RNA sequence: AGCGUACACGGUGGAUGCCCUGGCAGUCAGAGGCGAUGAAGGACGUGCUAAUCUGCGAUAAGCGUCGGUAAGGUGAUAUGAACCGUUAUAACCGGCGAUUUCCGAAUGGGGAAACCCAGUGUGUUUCGACACACUAUCAUUAACUGAAUCCAUAGGUUAAUGAGGCGAACCGGGGGAACUGAAACAUCUAAGUACCCCGAGGAAAAGAAAUCAACCGAGAUUCCCCCAGUAGCGGCGAGCGAACGGGGAGCAGCCCAGAGCCUGAAUCAGUGUGUGUGUUAGUGGAAGCGUCUGGAAAGGCGCGCGAUACAGGGUGACAGCCCCGUACACAAAAAUGCACAUGCUGUGAGCUCGAUGAGUAGGGCGGGACACGUGGUAUCCUGUCUGAAUAUGGGGGGACCAUCCUCCAAGGCUAAAUACUCCUGACUGACCGAUAGUGAACCAGUACCGUGAGGGAAAGGCGAAAAGAACCCCGGCGAGGGGAGUGAAAAAGAACCUGAAACCGUGUACGUA
């Protein structure tokens, strides 16, 4: 099972991004909420509603598990707009 | 439609249009304003009848 | 003079509709033909409470080309084409395959 | 750890590649112009409209009559509301007619382009107002009047012709640049080129010999070929560039010149009828079933049909047998160009004669200027006149008269082939593929610039079919994404023609202070 979140065209710098969310790689999605809440970076912002988007995506498709969710894969493409991507699995 | 009012006299052609312009007319612009008449089948009837007498009275008389 | 018109009987020659009989109630002025119980589509309409929304998806019928639907004869059971003849007054249209009168 | 090595995943994609409701260049025809009865182009309205192309003009996406067609249409963009009738008065296409706002040559006047202010006649009247036609322009023709001047003339009025400008080309003339070659350059080519005007034009001009020869000849004008890129010209350099002769399209020479004769004789323009051929809406016009893939067959296969029709186009990919169409056979109520036989007013057949174009040519006579200041030097008139013959005067030609012949004041006039397309109708392109092609394939002379004139771009490609992601969830009632569904396909999603690197991130395995 795998979840994807992405949004396109983000009007925010593709480095800022992809700085913010460096700072979040390889944290318990649940810790990560906490960390984001707090979080004053710009970048913050719309990284909580990418990862809220895609626990509610896999509420409404997968099951169960989430509680042990983690987040696998986040990175920012170029767009200067920019596009962010998660993919979040138990697993 | 097109030809059996064609026989009529002028003056009774002239007594219908002016009739027609003066009272019909102006009621269905008030009723189109006033944003009645759901169906715009009379208006354009209407238009095109009084269109056609108008039209004529000139060349049956005169011509 | 129009080879197609109201409720006129026809079998699809191709498009999922091969050999499946209807019945044409218009035809379009682009070529097009409306047989009901022959293409249905499950066009995804958008809701509106007013204007007697149909709701949801809606099974209606789409256009096909006149081309690819040939006119139906009781007479020998085959679709065939359609030729004019002239009557005592009036030009009228006939089947083929011993030339059945419409 | 951080890089490097490559692999996969993508995104920035944009090298390359396919097409077009588009352009460009040619071939054959009409037109080769319109209009005060108001040209084109603009301003403003006419749609159930928030807006547009086209149509139209207060009667306004339309009108009356006559034909073909007629069951879908009410033009579409681009859907929706609402309509009529469905076999003849829905509607559509065409022929002929009526309205046809304002400005605009723009015309009663004014005025600032879409603006304002009037008069006359005709009507009408609710005796307040409203509608119809006319009211700029100069001369000429005819009429009524007509001064200074008796008539006349000018002048006042009326009816008719002549133009109120625009528009691509050229005929002939007038003038009239720059640039360039000449190693720069005074002259010159440049160039009579850019540019403006004049007469009418669709063709025009010219169109019939004292025009050429050289002792013999073709004999109206124009275009083209060889002639010939030759002779010749040219600081004989660059470069320019013949003629004669022989062939293609064409090939009509008459007429007033005045008398007679016999004449309304063929011919010419105008003016009715009938026929044929086009325009002018259109009619008919052949042929496949099954099997298997294939999104869908027009694709592979079998057996059959017409072919005077296998030119072409559309139909989920390649169709003679699906359709529209082609060839072929037909058609016009009314208008309509072209040909004839054909009714009639006039010019108007043919023979004899000279007439042979008079103060005409030539001769001239002093000038200015013809670019020509006589330089290689010729042309206009004048200050003017003698002034021939009357095709009997000659006519110029290389042993004087050369032998020879001419053609000169008849013409006027005369059609053919010939330059070009602003625009229209039909066909074609081994021409291009959106920075190409037109500047403009997309609502392009469009955003925009520019007082105006004028200048002037970028932006094309979803899906065969919008059948356009119903629905639900998060989200901020947005944007965005995920499930579900449609769609063959959504590694086709409205930012939707195929789409490699360069460039930016993620994972994969190796070594890596």
């Amino acid at each position: 099972m795998e979840t994807i979140a992405k949004h396109r065209h983000a009007r925010s710098s593709a480095q800022k991004v992809r700085l913010v969310a460096d700072l979040i790689r390889g944290k318990k999605v649940s810790q990560a909420l906490d960390i984001l809440t707090y979080t004053n970076k710009k970048a913050a912002v719309l990284v909580k509603k990418v990862l809220e988007s895609a626990i509610a995506n896999a509420e409404h498709n997968d099951g169960a598990d989430i509680d042990d969710l983690k987040v696998t894969k986040i990175f920012v493409d170029e767009g200067r707009t920019s596009h962010i991507t998660v993919v979040v699995s138990d697993r | 439609m097109k030809a059996k009012e064609l026989r009529e006299k002028s003056v009774e052609e002239l007594n219908t249009e002016l009739l027609n312009l003066l009272r019909e007319q102006f009621n269905l612009r008030m009723q189109a304003a006033s944003g009645q008449l759901q169906q715009s089948h009379l208006l354009k009837q209407v238009r095109r009848d009084v269109a056609r007498v108008k039209t004529l009275l000139n060349e049956k008389a005169g011509a | 003079a129009a080879k197609i018109r109201r409720d006129d009987e026809v079998i699809v020659l191709t498009g999922k509709d091969k050999g499946k009989r209807g019945k044409v109630k218009n035809v379009l002025s682009s070529g097009k033909v409306i047989v009901e119980g022959i293409n249905l589509v499950k066009k995804h309409q958008k809701p509106v409470p007013a204007l007697n929304q149909p709701g949801g998806i809606v099974e209606k019928e789409a256009a096909i080309q006149v081309s690819n639907v040939a006119i139906f004869n009781a007479a020998t059971g085959k679709a065939d084409r359609v030729g004019f003849r002239f009557e005592d007054g009036k030009k009228v249209r006939f089947f083929k395959s011993n030339s059945e009168t419409i």
